[PDB]
C-alpha cells in the first residue's frame, strides 16, 4: 500500500508536470500577427 | 489624345508608377491613389533611426 501512495503521488507529479507542459504549448502569435499587419498596413501607406 | 499607357517600356512603365520618378518608394497603375508614406517605426523612439537599406533584390 505504501508503495502504491508513493507510486501514485509521483505520477500524479509527473503527469500535472506534463499538462503544465501541454497546455503551454497548445493555449508569440499574437505579437507576430500584430507585427505582421502594422508591416502591410505601413506598406500599404508607403506603397500609396 | 492619351499618354499612352506605359505597359511596353519598362522605363515607361517605372516613370509611369514613379510619376516620371517623383515615387520614391512606390509604384501605382492606379491614378486615385492617395499618396502616404511609411510610417514612422515603431522602434525609432527606442532604437534611433536606422539608415533603410534598399534590399539587394
Amino acid at each position: 500500500i505504501v508503495n502504491l501512495q508513493v507510486e501514485m503521488i509521483k505520477q500524479f507529479h509527473m503527469q500535472l508536470n506534463e499538462m503544465h507542459s501541454l497546455l503551454e504549448r497548445y493555449s508569440e502569435g499574437l505579437v507576430a500577427e500584430i507585427e505582421r499587419l502594422r508591416e502591410e498596413n505601413k506598406r500599404l501607406r508607403a506603397h500609396f | 489624345f492619351s499618354f499612352g499607357d506605359p505597359c511596353g517600356d519598362r522605363f515607361e512603365r517605372d516613370t509611369r508608377v514613379s510619376l516620371f520618378g517623383a515615387l520614391v518608394h512606390s509604384r501605382t497603375y492606379d491614378m486615385d491613389v492617395r499618396l502616404g508614406l511609411p510610417p514612422v517605426p515603431d522602434n525609432a523612439d527606442l532604437s534611433g533611426l536606422a539608415i533603410k537599406v534598399p534590399p539587394s533584390v
